[PDB]
């Protein structure tokens, strides 16, 4: 059930699709072995970085 | 020193999702990073061989 | 190779090993090496057919393939020492097919004297004749439409190449009948659905749609089948749909230089020039002439920046 | 074959600057400016910089700037062991070989094989062969300012046991086939008998040695400056087909990987390297690369650089596996260290001339098996040596 | 002084490289971007094998069989059986992830056949299935559809 509920916040923050597979935000972050992949994950996406 | 070491870990995991992603300079970047850090005490000897 | 003089299992071996010598080569980088042994061991195999006794479809399989790396690739027309390959099927036995032999009308001992004989229409005659043109299961085993499903794809498939690179109807025909009798005597192992969606909707929008969409059955994941829908750009005219497809391939696996590529294409066509760029750039640099296009479409993207413009020479990145 | 770390160190060895290193199983030899010989062991006692196991030898006035050594065993009669050096007036002087173990008093013959008539040609890139009877003479290809290739069958058996008699002969002069005349830069044979010769101009033209044959060329990679492109060192795979060519291009550093037969560019030995701060490109070194070197199996390539930075490049799939920085400070004892030049200069990436390989059981400091060893030399008159972690 | 300036360009300068070309978009349609486009490599559906001559056969005799299950051995597909083509494209453990990985013991990964049509491809294509004698309109996944050459 939590589990489903992390479904849920992975679902919202656009890194799996609704249908339940991986998209290019989850793609990305699946690179990312440390705790804190989530942020991480969405610090390369804009030319903030560049 | 751990603290680096796990930056060259980090920089290792961001550079192929770098490279997966598209951005080529930020790749570059990534592995200028990687070229510098790695040197010295940071990877010393491993005194056990 | 020395010691057995003319053995069944170790110089039917010696195709089956050295075919792939050449395409490893092929998809790592050296070619023009490489194509030396494919060029060679093709009259090795045919002294061999004689020698040993022993010409089966799976010599006929190899050799196809060793034969597929001077049509996927053809900047090897001078050296082609396949001229002297109607021999073979004059050393080998010979079954004669049945029903591709009426789509075309070639022979066997029927394409030396052609209409105008140019040498690339040559390799691809050979291709097409070696593959159709074998025997049947004669003292070798099967089970359940191994004998003649899985043949109708090494037909369709070669057929298919030859179509795709000559551009004849022909061919294309026989390849379409191979992947609809194929089809009829299987349906489920998931290869002809490949074919058949990639052939028959050249003539028209969505005929053979049941076959390309539905790949994905029994086979798990994808290759070619999401590529090849971005066709539908051109053939249809939605423009959401070339790059929605697409973000699945992306998503899934971007490591191919394909998706990337088409995206490319779709960024172009449509207006934006540097993202586009930098996008043909990337899958160049992914592929390193993996793809046709991934070459071509750089240089001409970045010819393209440099029209109207004129930067100066002493840039060094330029 | 990861990263590679010192097992020896030295400094200050020589007066001028140490432009080439000569290593082989028995000792490693360096020439210089000044112009002279110091025969390093490499059999050392536990932790320490031998020094006075490097007998010095005077050699010329002007100097001495390329050399190489060569081993081999003909016979019983004599375990063979031979050198040769060249200069900056152009004279390949021979050196033979007679050694003791106790004493090491390793004085060398006065030898002047050619006549004042063939010194016409001038001696800059020397490079020995080891042919194991696939041709008999044993093989060796110089350059010169006129471009050509000359060869020495240096044989002092009979038959073509065995008495004494020390000789010189000529296997066949490949001159140079590009128009107009040209600078020969570099030269190297290879084991399978395919070999290539470099020049100044970018230009590869692949040939043999035996047969008086010059087979095909290929174009340079953007040459329009006034040294485009200057060819440093190209190196041969000592098992594989393959071609790594070592040359330079304004500032930058440029290795290139080729094939013998084809001759075809499959990708460049680049890194995201500085250039231009933030818009990159592709490059070998930030700053020019001098000498190459494969590993005893043929797969890890290390390139010799000018900014103090010697980097593993694996050829099977083209990509560095890691970069080996070198700085003044690096040397052990204090007295040697040279951290600015006489010119005001700080030397914390200073010019490293020629790194070269040494394989299984060549050298043993401390820590090492029959290991795949390595030495360096640097712009600050050091010497320095590597080696791989564990062995086995 | 009197070389250097005046003496004009050998080459030319870039400035006066902008009458050069033009760039027409069609080649001289939908086969002309996709020339790749391709069906998978050919199948070797039988294989050669040799056995034994018999009681303390040290290779002699032979006789020969055929194999099939799953597919094509390659790792972009699937394949996790165990035997399977190692590429040009890895290292010792890392390597990528792109690949897909080896099988997992103890555990049911829930995929059988239940054949010896009738249920071999149950509710693979049968879920997948809209209009027009199964010809399907979207690809899965997704809602959209198509639309034919009458748009533009």
């Amino acid at each position: 059930p939590d589990y489903e509920k992390r479904l849920a916040v992975l679902k919202d923050t656009e890194f799996i699709d609704q249908n339940h597979n991986v998209l290019l935000k989850g793609r990305v972050a699946c690179e990312i072995n440390s705790g804190y992949e989530l942020v991480l994950t969405e610090l390369i996406l804009d030319n903030f970085l560049g | 020193v751990r603290v680096i070491t796990w930056l060259d870990e980090i920089c290792r995991e961001v550079k192929t999702a770098s490279i997966i992603i598209g951005n080529s300079t930020l790749h570059m970047k990534m592995s200028r990073a990687q070229e510098l850090i790695k040197r010295d005490i940071v990877f010393a000897a491993s005194l056990y061989l | 190779c020395q010691e057995a003089a003319t053995e069944e299992s170790f110089q039917i071996g010696l195709v089956e090993v050295l075919m792939r010598c050449s395409l490893d080569l092929y998809s790592q980088g050296f070619l023009l090496k490489s194509v030396s042994i494919a060029k060679d061991t093709i009259e090795r195999i045919k002294i061999i057919i004689s020698e040993l006794k022993c010409e089966n479809q799976q010599v006929w399989i190899y050799l196809s393939q060793v034969l597929r790396l001077f049509i996927w690739i053809e900047s090897k027309v001078d050296t082609l020492p396949v001229e002297s390959l109607v021999s073979i099927f004059e050393n080998s036995q010979f079954s004669g097919s049945e029903e591709i032999d009426s789509v075309d009308n070639i022979k066997i001992d029927t394409l030396l004297d052609s209409t105008t004989d140019d040498n690339v229409s040559i390799a691809c005659k050979f291709l097409i004749l070696a593959s159709k043109y074998s025997v049947s299961d004669q003292k070798f085993t099967d089970i359940a439409g191994t004998v003649r499903a899985s043949y109708w794809y090494n037909i369709g498939i070669s057929e298919l190449t030859a179509f795709i690179t000559l551009k004849e109807p022909q061919y294309r025909d026989a390849a379409i009948f191979a992947f609809k009798k194929s089809i009829q005597l299987q349906s489920n192992t998931s290869e002809t659905w490949i074919g058949l969606g990639i052939a028959t909707m050249d003539i028209n929008f969505r005929v053979s749609q049941h076959c390309f969409i539905k790949a994905t059955a029994l086979e798990p994941k994808a290759t070619n089948t999401w590529f090849n829908l971005a066709m539908l750009g051109l053939k249809k005219k939605d423009t959401e749909f070339a790059q929605q497809v697409l973000n699945k391939l992306q998503s899934l696996a971007p490591q191919d230089s394909s998706p990337w590529l088409g995206m490319a294409l779709i960024l172009e066509e449509q207006g934006d020039i540097i993202g586009s760029s930098k996008l043909f750039a990337h899958s160049f640099i992914l592929s390193n002439g993996r793809s046709k296009a991934a070459q071509f479409m750089y240089a001409k993207n970045v010819l393209e920046n440099h029209i109207n413009n004129g930067d100066d020479e002493r840039d060094i990145e330029t | 074959s990861k990263v590679f770390i010192a097992t020896a160190n030295a400094g200050k060895a020589h007066d001028a600057d140490i432009f080439s290193v000569s290593a082989c199983n028995s000792f490693t030899v360096s020439c210089s400016g000044d112009g002279y010989l110091k025969v390093w062991d490499n059999k050392l006692l536990d932790n320490e910089n031998p020094k006075d196991k490097s007998y010095s030898h005077f050699v010329h006035k002007s100097g001495l700037h390329h050399v190489d050594v060569l081993q081999a065993i003909e016979r019983d009669a004599f375990e063979l062991c031979l050198v040769a050096t060249t200069s900056f007036s152009g004279d390949l002087l021979f050196y033979r070989i007679t050694r003791e173990d106790e004493t090491k008093k390793v004085i060398f013959e006065k030898l002047d094989l050619l006549d004042s008539d063939m010194k016409k040609h001038s001696f800059w890139a020397l490079k020995w062969g080891a042919s194991n009877d696939r041709l008999l003479s044993h093989r060796l290809v110089a350059t010169d300012v006129k471009g050509t290739t000359y060869i020495w069958k240096f044989h002092p058996f009979a038959d073509e046991t065995l008495n004494w008699s020390p000789t010189l002969e000529l296997q066949g002069t490949v001159e140079s086939p590009m128009t107009p005349s040209q600078f020969a830069t570099s030269v190297d044979i290879s084991e399978r008998g395919l070999i290539a010769t470099g020049f100044n101009n970018g230009t590869v033209q692949i040939s043999e040695l035996s047969t008086l044959r010059p087979l095909y060329n290929f174009e340079s990679q953007h040459s329009m400056i006034n040294n485009s492109n200057s060819i440093r060192s190209v190196k041969f795979s000592p098992q594989g087909s393959l071609l790594a060519i070592a040359h330079d291009s304004n500032s930058f550093g440029c290795i290139t990987l080729y094939e013998t037969e084809f001759g075809e560019r499959i990708g460049s030995l680049s890194v995201p390297t500085h250039s231009s701060q933030a818009s990159l490109g592709e490059f070998a070194h930030s700053s020019w690369v001098m000498s190459l070197s494969f590993n005893d199996s043929g797969e890890t390539l290390c390139s010799a650089g000018w900014d103090g930075k010697l980097r593993f490049w694996d050829v099977k799939t083209k990509e560095r596996i890691t970069t080996l920085n070198m700085h003044c400070d690096d040397i052990e004892i204090e007295e040697d260290i040279l951290a600015v030049d006489e010119h005001g200069d700080s030397l914390a990436e200073p010019g490293v001339f020629d790194v070269k390989f040494l394989k299984k059981g060549w050298r043993s400091g401390m820590g090492a098996d029959l290991n795949e060893s390595l030495c360096c030399v640097c712009l600050d008159r050091s010497i320095r040596w590597f080696r791989e972690a564990g062995g086995k | 002084i009197k070389d250097r300036f005046l003496r004009p360009s050998n080459a030319l300068p870039w400035s006066l490289l902008d009458m050069v070309q033009d760039v027409p978009h069609t080649s001289s349609g939908k086969l002309d971007y996709k020339e790749l486009l391709k069906v998978p490599d050919p199948i070797n559906r039988t294989s050669y094998q040799f056995k034994r001559t018999g009681l303390e056969g040290k290779i002699s005799g032979y006789k020969e069989e055929v194999d099939l299950k799953e597919v094509a051995n390659a790792n972009a597909s699937n394949s996790l059986s165990i035997t399977r083509s190692i590429n040009h494209n890895q290292n010792s453990v890392r390597g990528s992830t792109a690949q897909l990985p080896f099988t997992p013991g103890g555990i049911p990964m829930k995929s059988v056949k239940t054949d010896s049509g009738s249920s071999t491809m149950a509710n693979a294509t049968k879920l997948l299935h809209k209009d027009g004698q199964g010809l399907f309109d979207i690809p899965e996944g997704m809602n959209r559809g198509i639309k034919p050459m009458d748009a533009e």
